[PDB]
């Protein structure tokens, strides 16, 4: 029963540069060998079939190579479109496997994120909760410290943050930070701070409002 | 083909795919290009296809993949089976296509002479475990015969005839097979590409001591030049 | 042209049956094998298991042997796979595939996928709140639902450069939320009506909310 290893995991590069991803299968395979790029949101789709048979529509960066037990795949110059999961899979027989995958994401020049607050709605407050809003916006490295004040006071444990996988055209991320809480905990206090703190800016950059807008 | 190697581009140029259209465009069977508008090939590859409104031969291909939309195809005006062929285990195992409209013979696309062995190659396209699927990438295998003598004595309740001829190794290994049928055993003799055996049955593939048995092409010449005019 | 659409999908509880099917279009469906593949959420990609053109020869991958059943008819045009015994481990996205076209075996076709939630929590839907205002961020909060997923689209799909959908967040509560939200020109705020549509499927919810300045 035949095991395909991947690797590596997950890797970095800049545009132009030679990508190559490997894929060991336990036993000779000879050449049933297929590749598939994921790209986030959608479905995976082939690229590379029997090895190194470069399916229709597949532009002319991907290539495969080996036979028996060695795999490789490689993109000569890497394009930010290229920005996805890739995956091996036998055909030799069944059942079939696949590889774990490597996720494939792009180095760029440092963008620094543009931040954003929202307060609660109207609407939300009448049902009792109190869900407070910090969009950082299209910023590279993906690394980002948020960090809540109330009155100048840090929060911890009343918030919650989400990244989105990589914007395939500029390569970007954005994070969506939401600190929750009560109606009546939120009604305690008035200024509601975000505070950013990235590669990109030259220091924190704190977002705020008091309740009343 | 089984236990062989992949070809390449200009080198097997009397090697055609002969595609069914329906229900949907697949290879068939091999054939060899001997003139004009002639492919030669077997006869039971033509099993239920009743009318050759259907087929199409491509020449001057190695990958299967190549063969896209817009490729220039020959169709087949007729499909001439031997008159006495009933059965591929009891011989006549050869059929010839005359196409719509002839050659434009190049490089990758001449035809083949026949006979009246020593460097035989086997050719073909063939079958997998696995979904019924053809090999992609032409393929080839060099084999040599086996006298119908031997032949005969290792098919002990099937009779071979003068008409047949036989080709595997002893050790196994090597073989032409459903898909490859109807393609070529093309040999070289005094450095000539003569086509000497059309791949026809067999028992397993490949099987140590169970040889192809291939339509002894050089019993039919007369028969075949009583059409390629 | 060539299509395969899935459906079928969405919440059962453990122990439960599905019935999961794929509508093939613009293909001779009747001549190709077919393959579900599966991916559990964040990820990795499965073989469940797959049919031969003639629904006939039909293979599964051990996890699921004795539990689904792969079936086809042709004459509907339609794959289907009988999902019984369901089980946490088997709760993904389903994906309808094609097995290659003659010359080789892959999954040449895929679906858009269907998800398949086994679980015995119960379907909640999702609040949907406004997050209001070169250019200027606004959004909706879809909130306090369950099981995953929610879709979102701005202007019924009108409006597509500048969004962010963030993939969903799990409360202390059991329960997800998430924010869409899109960067437009300012100009446009006095001009232009921003409504964000929301359908979270395993509970009928089909919601559209005008995003307005305050």
């Amino acid at each position: 029963d035949i095991q395909m290893t991947q690797s590596p995991s997950s890797l970095s590069a800049s545009v132009g540069d030679r990508v190559t991803i490997t894929c060991q299968a336990s036993q000779d395979i000879s050449n049933y060998l297929n590749w598939y790029q994921q790209k986030p949101g959608k479905a995976p789709k082939l690229l590379i079939y029997d090895a190194s048979n470069l399916e229709t529509g597949v532009p002319s960066r991907f290539s495969g190579s080996g036979s028996g037990t060695d795999f490789t795949f490689t993109i000569s110059s890497l394009q930010p479109e290229d920005i996805a999961t890739y995956y091996c899979q036998q055909a030799n027989s069944f059942p079939v496997t696949f590889g774990g995958g490597t996720k494939v994401e792009i180095k760029r020049t440092v963008a620094a994120p543009s931040v954003f607050i929202f307060p609660p709605s109207d609407e939300q407050l009448k049902s009792g909760t109190a869900s407070v809003v910090c969009l950082l916006n299209n910023f590279y490295s993906r690394e980002a410290k948020v960090q809540w004040k109330v009155d100048n006071a840090l929060q911890s444990g009343n918030s919650q943050e989400s990244v989105t996988e990589q914007d395939s055209k500029d390569s970007t991320y954005s994070l969506s930070s939401t600190l929750t809480l009560s109606k009546a905990d939120y009604e305690k206090h008035k200024v509601y701070a975000c505070e950013v703190t990235h590669q990109g800016l030259s220091s924190p950059v704190t977002k705020s409002f008091n309740r009343g807008e | 083909i089984v236990g062989g190697t992949a070809s390449v581009r200009g080198e097997w140029p009397w090697q055609v795919t002969l595609h069914t259209t329906s229900p949907t465009q697949r290879h068939l069977c091999g054939g060899s290009i001997i003139g004009n508008q002639w492919i030669l090939t077997a006869a039971h590859c033509f099993y239920g296809v009743e009318s050759p409104k259907i087929l199409r031969v491509y020449s001057g291909i190695l990958n299967q993949s190549e063969i896209k939309e817009d490729t220039s195809f020959f169709g087949v005006q007729e499909i001439i089976i031997h008159d006495q062929y009933k059965m591929a285990e009891s011989g006549y195992d050869i059929a010839l296509l005359k196409l719509e409209t002839t050659v434009n013979y190049t490089d990758s696309q001449r035809p083949i002479s026949l006979p009246s062995y020593t460097d035989c190659w086997v050719t073909g396209w063939g079958y997998r475990k696995l979904r019924d699927k053809i090999q992609n990438t032409l393929q080839k295998a060099k084999i040599p015969l086996v006298t119908n003598e031997e032949c005969q004595k290792r098919y002990r309740g099937h009779k071979i005839t003068h008409k047949m001829i036989c080709a595997g190794y002893r050790e196994g290994g090597k073989d032409a097979c459903k898909g490859d049928s109807g393609g070529p055993l093309s040999c070289k003799h005094n450095e000539v590409w003569h086509l000497v055996g059309i791949t026809s049955w067999g028992e397993g593939c490949a099987q140590r001591e169970r040889p192809g048995v291939y339509t002894n092409v050089v019993e039919y010449v007369d028969w075949i030049l009583e059409k390629t005019q | 042209e060539v299509q395969l659409l899935e459906s079928g999908g969405g919440l059962v509880q453990p122990g439960g049956s599905l019935r999961l099917s794929c509508a093939a279009s613009g293909f001779t469906f009747s001549q190709y094998g077919m393959d579900w593949v599966r991916q559990a959420p964040g990820k990795g990609l499965e073989w469940v298991s797959g049919i031969g053109p003639s629904g006939g020869s039909t293979v599964y991958a051990d996890s699921v042997k004795g539990r689904f059943t792969i079936s086809r008819d042709n004459s509907k045009n339609t794959l289907y796979l009988q999902m019984n015994s369901l089980r946490a481990e088997d709760t993904a996205v389903y994906y309808c595939t094609r097995g290659g076209p003659y010359y080789y075996y892959g999954m040449d076709v895929w679906g858009q996928g269907t998800t398949v939630t086994v679980s015995s929590a119960s379907t909640k839907g999702p609040s949907v709140f406004p997050l209001a205002p070169g250019t200027a961020a606004l959004g909706c909060l879809v909130k306090d639902y369950f099981p995953e997923p929610v879709t979102v689209s701005w202007n019924s799909g009108a409006l597509t450069s500048g969004v962010h959908t963030f993939p969903a967040v799990l409360q202390s509560s059991g329960l997800y939320s998430l924010s869409s939200v899109v960067t437009v020109p300012s100009s446009s705020l006095g001009t232009q009506t921003y409504i964000c549509n929301v359908n979270h499927k395993p509970s009928n919810t089909k919601v559209d909310k005008k995003v307005e300045p305050k």
